[PDB]
């Protein structure tokens, strides 16, 4: 948001925990089905469902994680996900 | 769809692996093409028939320009050079040289012969004998024949005679003879600065660069009969053969004679164009030599054999396969390069309004393929980090390396030297130029010459096929990576330690500059303001988007124009043409100040001290003033306050 | 709710009701600012005023630049004049003159005294007296004060006088005395084609201009003193005094000294500009002159005025009102505009490269306001169309009919003088310039003296008010018309009557270019092709899109080097800087061909034919390298065949 030609800024935050300790920031997760039995590592061709492309926790920090596990052509980048993950 | 770029490159080895550049090398030495001087009729014929390809290959549009030169030919009475003795009864002649040298005088004189080694000014200033009134011989190599001859001109020499020595060239035919141009700088001499089309109806003028005094190629059996007869011997630091003498005996003396006439001649340039499809009307140049003298295989030969099935490629590339280029491709083969390259000379002086701020790089594919063991490059500081990728990529014919085995290799590259064609791209017009070449440690040995051919070019290298399948890889890897993205790959960085080799070069005479009572400090802010120009701009190219093109064309102007603001503006550009202040000629080039300044702590009197005074304020100024105009608008100029 | 012509227009001249300028003449002419001197102390707190001021009506960035300047001044003896008999012993003393050329060279002579109506280059052979041995005197004006000192010195004479007579310049008072500048061309001289920042170490080198003789300036009973003693009679065309007379008397002389010093000095520059919305980069740029010698009434504290007051308007109207300018304005104050104006000619040198495409217009707002009777335009062609819109839509201040009565009025313009501040811009740099002056049938008489005063002023113009407003309404019309919309008014087709009125003024001499052995009609061709450039550039501007900015800014890249092109590229610039192969001085204008050839059918063995032949060449490649830098592309050209 803040490229040009937009060139834009945050304005105003918002904080997420109790009232009285005020917490900005997120932590981020992976949830899986229970008794499948694959771990971070062996997670090759297995469905993923995201939250959008380009948000934080959703894009940037699970494909951050392993996108350097992946064989090239590294970029377009949701080429090689797209050929990661299986669907 | 889309194409990326590691699919391209596979699409590129895919369309590469099935050409065949032996039966083209065949083809341009068969016996309808095989001696083309400029202007002769089989030099017509051969673009006749490259101008048909560039139809049969369905190019976007195909274009033809001639223009009319004055070259000079052999005259229909022999030249000669013949031992003449002290008595003048006996007369011995030692060869009529079947090869000549263009660009030389009609004439014919006598005297004593000297030795010289290659014809340095180092050369002819740690001479013993005295140099004046006395013909010379001098080794080829080294040195263009041109400035052989102007230093043989400095030291008010008459005659010049050239050879070729087995040591720096092996050879068997001692009999062979070949050819070389004369004239220092470029183009067409007759009309200098302006071109040579038939709309200037052709003014009286010459150059600076004609030599006055006869030029002459003899061969080395015939500098065996010479040196049959000199005395004195070569010193040992001349890593020479054991015939060679220095001066002649004080009996005989030489009589060369050169008897050569101007001719004008019909000069064609056949060009074809692949367009774009984000830009069209930014282009990048891609030429090749399309005649040479003798027969001519390595000279001309393999340069418009990978230019034609480069064509051929690439308009395959585009109408079959669905690449899509964002700018125009021009595929060029001019004539008339062996007088000093004038079919690229008087197109540029023709046409330089229209590709002033257009044409972004030029390539060169000539003299592709001569040894199979290196690889050497030369090319402006912009294309460098270009370069680098490529030898990441490509790999080597022979072995199976790649080609970056040397993670240093930025120092060992050496500045265009004048004989090259893309010389005139870089230093007169500003246009990024790159050449390269696979040769072997030694030079090519016979490369002007009578004996350059297929047969014994394939003698040399075994394996033509792959060697040439490499370095059209190399030009493709160029002109797709400058093509297919929104971002040019030209390296802008690379200028700044050009700048830093500079001042450093110039601290060690800050002791001599303080005693003249003007300081240094100046020019240090100059290349700290070249510096954060280049770290500016890295950093909006940073904050831009990049599928926008509104914002990446304001940054891409502020890059292809970063090469013509070394230009001086302050030369005429008919009084000295190459007006780049690095990589130039004349008083206002900066390894010219150095070379100014270096002379003071000798104290002859050769030094120029006002000289230097202008010489380092229009310095610092130029490079100051492009360090303006690289950053910003004119407001965010910081001042010296 | 968008801003069109319209009410932009209505809002401009709502803006220019409300302004008193007369105000602000009376406080640029206080006490506190009166005799403002290059460099004088004066100078920098009307600086700091101008740079106040421009902080105080929230530009969006203000910035200014200091440079050092070397300037003429008074020395402490008096310069004076003296007339002598042979041996020197009759001493009768004339006077001793306030004023003083500067750059006149410091030296004591002698001579008798011949004189000139103007010294033009046409009077001194209608003169009858041989000219050289002698002192002239001429009148002063009709031309710059360089060029009688130019062409007296080129006749080989010795001394020039400057006096005002009675005729030309009605003054009632007797006694006054002046000043000029009499540099040759324009700018520091004693550094000729680069800056004089304290980056370029100021290095020895002198102007080609500068004049070898003492030229001085007498008031006009000094001049009657010795118009007693010379004895003659003018010619009945020369409009003059009865006192006039040729020549001294046989036994009488004239001696006179002149003794003036070099000072350096410290030049100002002061700048702000108002940002753009789409193209930000590109930019219009007005200016004004800040100094002069006298209190500057007329010459400096007019064109001020209406720029502090044009830079209230501007960031007035885009900053409440609602306007949006889709280009950037700057504003400037030059000081030294009377030294033959070295502020905007070292500004130009300076920064030459980040001026190089951007800038695309001047306009001149230095002695707008010097009567109430005519409307006198001199500008760049481009504009012409401009100004026609522009003279439809101004009321005359004293009749309220339009500007624009005569329909015939681009013949009737006169070319850039060179003591103009647009002349360096327009032919020195290539960008399109304008001035414009509200002159009287005669000139305004007591322009350079110490009697331009205001109150003076307000009773020969008695209504400056409305005059000084319909100035600044045209300025305002102007700066509106080019930055308000997508399609900029620079009309490219005016460059079409130009070129067919040279080649109409060649065809009378065809019938000696068919002598000399070389045909005229390449160049007849020549203009056929810039008249099919523009006709297929208007087409393109037929076939494009409005709302659309990536093909408009295509086209606008080539509207806007169309005058760059007429910049001759063959000659350097810091020899003879102005470049400009129509509006400009040298040998390689058009002018200067149609002179080396009409001097041939005097057969006076004075032409240089191989200078015409060399002309004739380069002037034709100049048109035909024009017309195809505008028709498109390299391959679209429409050649040979
Ligand atoms: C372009 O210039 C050339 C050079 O003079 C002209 O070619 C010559 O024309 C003359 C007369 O027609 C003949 O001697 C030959 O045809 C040419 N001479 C040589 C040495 O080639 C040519 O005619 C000019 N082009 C035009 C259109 O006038
Ligand atoms: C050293 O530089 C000076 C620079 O002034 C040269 O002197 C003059 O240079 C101008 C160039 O505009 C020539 O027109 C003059 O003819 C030169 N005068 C002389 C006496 O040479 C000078 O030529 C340079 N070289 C030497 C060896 O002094
Ligand atoms: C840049 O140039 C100016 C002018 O040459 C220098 O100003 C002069 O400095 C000396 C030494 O202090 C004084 O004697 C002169 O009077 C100064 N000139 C004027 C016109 O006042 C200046 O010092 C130089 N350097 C800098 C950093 O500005
Ligand atoms: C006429 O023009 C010629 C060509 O420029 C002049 O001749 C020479 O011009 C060169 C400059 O290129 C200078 O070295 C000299 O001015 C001339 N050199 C000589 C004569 O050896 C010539 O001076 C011009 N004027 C006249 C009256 O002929
Ligand atoms: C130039 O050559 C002649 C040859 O006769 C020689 O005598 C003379 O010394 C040479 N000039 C100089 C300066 O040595
Ligand atoms: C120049 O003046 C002298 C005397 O004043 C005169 O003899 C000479 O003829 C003049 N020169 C010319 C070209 O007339
Ligand atoms: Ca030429
Ligand atoms: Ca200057």
């Amino acid at each position: 948001a803040y490229l040009a030609p937009n060139n834009l800024k945050p304005v105003v935050a918002e904080f997420y925990g109790s009232k009285e300790d005020p917490q900005t920031f997120y932590y981020a997760v992976a949830v899986v089905k229970k008794d499948s039995g694959f771990q971070m590592n062996q997670l090759r061709g297995k469905k993923s469902c995201h939250t959008g492309l380009g948000r934080s926790a959703g894009w940037n920090i699970p494909i951050g994680l392993l996108y350097c596990d992946l064989p090239e052509p590294r970029k377009p980048l949701e080429k090689a996900v797209a050929n990661f993950f299986s669907g | 769809f889309r194409l990326y770029w590691d699919d391209l490159k596979r699409k590129l080895s895919e369309k590469l692996d099935s050409t065949d550049f032996t039966s083209t090398i065949k083809l341009l030495n068969e016996n309808s093409y095989v001696p083309r001087e400029a202007g002769s009729q089989k030099d017509e014929n051969l673009a006749l028939y490259v101008e048909n390809q560039f139809r049969e290959f369905k190019l976007s549009k195909v274009w033809r320009d001639q223009h009319f030169v004055k070259i000079q030919v052999k005259d229909s009475a022999q030249n000669s050079v013949i031992i003449v003795d002290k008595n003048g009864r006996l007369v011995y002649l030692v060869e009529n040289p079947g090869g000549y040298v263009a660009y030389s005088k009609a004439a014919t004189v006598t005297g004593k012969l000297v030795h010289a080694n290659f014809g340095t000014k180092k050369d002819f200033e740690d001479l013993y004998t005295p140099v004046n009134g006395s013909i010379v011989i001098v080794r080829a190599g080294k040195i263009t024949f041109a400035e052989k001859v102007a230093n043989a001109e400095s030291l008010n020499a008459i005659g010049v005679l050239i050879y070729m020595d087995q040591t720096k060239f092996p050879i068997v035919n001692a009999e062979l003879s070949f050819f070389g141009h004369a004239h220092l700088g470029t183009g067409d001499p007759y009309t200098p600065g302006f071109p040579s089309f038939n709309h200037t109806q052709f003014p009286p003028s010459r150059s600076s660069g004609l030599p006055n005094i006869p030029v002459q190629t003899i061969s080395r059996a015939a500098a065996e009969k010479l040196f049959g007869n000199m005395e004195g011997d070569c010193p040992s630091d001349w890593k020479t053969d054991s015939t060679c003498r220095m001066v002649t005996s004080e009996s005989k003396n030489v009589k060369l004679t050169v008897s050569n006439v101007l001719k004008e001649i019909k000069i064609l340039n056949i060009f074809g164009v692949i367009k774009g499809f984000v830009e069209p009307d930014h282009y990048v140049v891609v030429g090749a030599q399309r005649d040479a003298w003798g027969p001519g295989a390595a000279k001309s030969g393999v340069g418009t054999a990978l230019l034609l099935k480069l064509a051929q490629m690439f308009s395959d590339m585009v109408l079959k396969d669905g690449f899509q280029p964002s700018r125009s491709i021009i595929f060029a083969s001019w004539s008339a390069g062996d007088f000093g390259s004038v079919g690229a000379t008087e197109w540029l002086e023709g046409y330089l309004s229209s590709l002033h701020l257009k044409a972004f790089t030029y390539i060169n594919l000539d003299k592709a393929v001569l040894g199979t063991s290196n690889f050497k490059v030369s090319a402006s500081p912009l294309l460098y980090t270009l370069i680098e990728k490529t030898m990441q990529n490509v790999k080597h014919p022979v072995t199976g390396q790649f080609l970056y085995q040397d993670s240093n290799w930025a120092s060992k590259v050496e500045k265009l030297t004048l004989d090259n064609a893309a010389f005139p791209f870089l230093a007169y017009s500003g246009i990024p130029a790159v050449s390269f070449c696979f040769c072997e440690d030694t030079d090519y040995p016979y490369l002007g010459t009578t004996m350059d051919t297929y047969k014994e070019l394939i003698e040399r290298i075994p394996e033509l096929n792959k060697v040439a399948r490499a370095a059209a890889e190399v030009a493709g890897q160029f002109v797709i990576k400058l093509t297919h993205d929104v971002e040019l790959n030209l390296d802008y960085e690379r200028y700044n330690s050009q700048l830093l080799s500079f001042v450093r070069d110039l601290n060690q005479y800050r002791a001599d500059i303080k005693e003249m009572g003007l300081s240094l400090q100046w020019l240090y802010s100059a290349r700290g303001d070249f510096f954060r120009a280049t770290s500016r701009l890295t950093t909006d190219f940073g904050n831009a988007e990049k599928t926008d093109r509104f914002v990446m064309k304001k940054l891409n102007d502020r890059v292809m124009r970063v090469e013509y603001h070394f230009l001086s503006p302050y030369v005429s550009p008919k009084e000295s043409p190459f007006r780049h202040v690095f990589w130039g000629s004349g008083s206002h080039t900066l390894p010219a100040l150095l070379e100014n300044l270096k002379l003071r702590k000798q104290n002859n009197g050769a030094f120029n001290e006002t000289l230097f005074r202008n010489q380092l304020a229009l310095a610092t100024w130029t490079i100051q003033g492009a360090a303006n105009a690289l950053s910003g608008d004119v407001w965010d100029i910081d001042n010296e306050f």
